[PDB]
């Protein structure tokens, strides 16, 4: 998933 | 903590077949289950995740099912590229584990091995060791047994075996067994024989030679 | 093109250390967790460790926790595995793998780098003839036995590549000595044993040993 920003994952 | 058990460990089938591989988890993992394919000499390749979601580029003849503890990888119509080893993997936690793998090999008719025995060369004997080699050529299925005897004395623990992959033309196996003896022990004995047992042989076959003769 | 290039492997002595590298290109290395997965020869897969995209989280499997250390340099698109106190049980091909879905499974793998934990020393093979028997009208078998070499691999061809049909070159086996041995074999017509000459061409690049051995009826 290149479109996923891990800095904007609300599950973290 | 979680053990992944695949079954069968080996599977024999032919092109055009429907085949099913099973993966059991020792503990509930919902649908967090991935399948991988590995060709010889190649890194594994992801086929599915979430038990059933195919990766782009994976032919749709592959399909996965199951939930909780038991899972199935199905190939509707086996194609030549599909003969490989298949692994399952859970991702119920960070600390993932794989199944031991399932190898899918080509089924064919029974073929008995051709047996050959080779004495140690004189070049080698000059060095202090003697290697006796027994060749089992082009047999199927893979299961075969080799017994070494030196003057009717069964040899145990002093030989090593090696088996080829399924031949690319006729889908048979070949096996090579080497008996290691000291040069002194080789000179004290006459008869060197390897006896082979295989499904394709009505009775075991023995190939032997007499040292120097 | 997506690729993961690994390096730093090779032969290492028990108790010693070694660092593996894995360099990424063709995707955004810095947005993915990265894993190391290993496979010992003839065996299955085993997960080793993971590192989060910004290195905050690192996890290891039981057998390596305390000896292995995982890290990364996003500015270089590089993943590292520092292996210490190496044991014979660590011998394996080591793969780096991308966690494309951030879910602890692996959608893209590098082609792996081999790590061999051994005290054995580089040594070229002795090439001995497996001569065809005098009791062989139909088919005969001959070969050559390449004995006592380290590390892998050796390559074997027959008649400088001209003879490939009927050729079986077996997987190497590891002896208690720490050295490898393998056999190469071919089946030929018995009627061709006095005419056609059979040469097995052995090449062990690690020791710069090339041998051409003629295999004759004794």
């Amino acid at each position: 998933n290149p479109n996923a920003n891990p800095n904007a994952n609300p599950n973290a | 903590d979680i053990q992944m058990t695949q079954s069968p460990s080996t599977l024999s089938a032919s092109v055009g077949d429907r085949v099913a591989i099973t993966c059991r988890a020792s503990q509930s993992i919902s649908r967090w289950l991935a399948w991988y394919q590995q060709q010889p000499g190649k890194a594994p390749k992801l086929l599915m995740s979430g038990a059933s979601v195919l990766e782009s580029g994976v032919p749709s003849r592959f399909s996965g099912s199951g939930s909780g503890t038991e899972f199935t990888l199905t190939i509707s119509s086996l194609q030549p590229d599909d003969f490989a080893t298949y692994y399952c993997q859970h991702y119920n936690s960070y600390f993932v584990t794989f199944g031991q793998g399932t190898k899918v090999e080509i089924k064919r008719t029974v073929a008995a091995p051709s047996v050959f025995i080779f004495p140690p060369s004189d070049e080698q004997l000059k060095s202090g060791t003697a290697s006796v080699v027994c060749l089992l050529n082009n047999f199927y299925p893979r299961e075969a047994k080799v017994q070494w005897k030196v003057d009717n004395a069964l040899q145990s623990g002093n030989s090593q075996e090696s088996v080829t992959e399924q031949d690319s033309k006729d889908s048979t196996y070949s096996l090579s067994s080497t008996l290691t003896l000291s040069k002194a022990d080789y000179e004290k004995h006459k008869v060197y024989a390897c006896e082979v047992t295989h499904q394709g042989l009505s009775s075991p076959v023995t190939k032997s030679f007499n040292r120097g003769e | 093109q997506m690729q993961l290039v690994e390096s730093g492997g090779g032969v290492v002595q028990p108790g010693r250390s070694l660092r593996l590298s894995c360099t990424a290109s063709g995707f955004t290395f810095s947005t993915y967790a990265m894993h190391w997965v290993r496979q010992s020869p003839g065996q299955g897969l085993q997960w080793v460790a993971v590192i989060s995209y910004h290195s905050t989280n690192k996890y290891y499997e039981d057998s390596v926790r305390g000896r292995f250390t995982i890290s990364r340099d996003n500015s270089k698109n590089t993943l590292y595995l520092q292996m210490n106190s190496l044991r014979a049980e660590d011998t394996a091909v080591y793969y780096c793998a991308r966690d494309g879905y951030s879910s602890s499974f692996f959608d893209f793998w590098g082609q792996g780098t081999l790590v061999t934990v051994s005290s054995a020393s580089t040594k070229g093979p002795s090439v001995f003839p497996l001569a065809p028997s005098s009791k062989s009208g139909g088919t005969a078998a001959l070969g050559c036995l390449v004995k006592d070499y380290f590390p892998e691999p050796v390559t074997v061809s027959w008649n400088s590549g001209a003879l490939t049909s009927g050729v079986h070159t077996f997987p190497a086996v590891l002896q208690s000595s720490g050295l490898y041995s393998l056999s190469s074999v071919v089946t030929v017509p018995s009627s061709s044993l006095g005419t056609q000459t059979y040469i097995c061409n052995v090449n062990h690049k690690p020791s710069n040993t090339k041998v051409d051995k003629k295999v004759e009826p004794k």
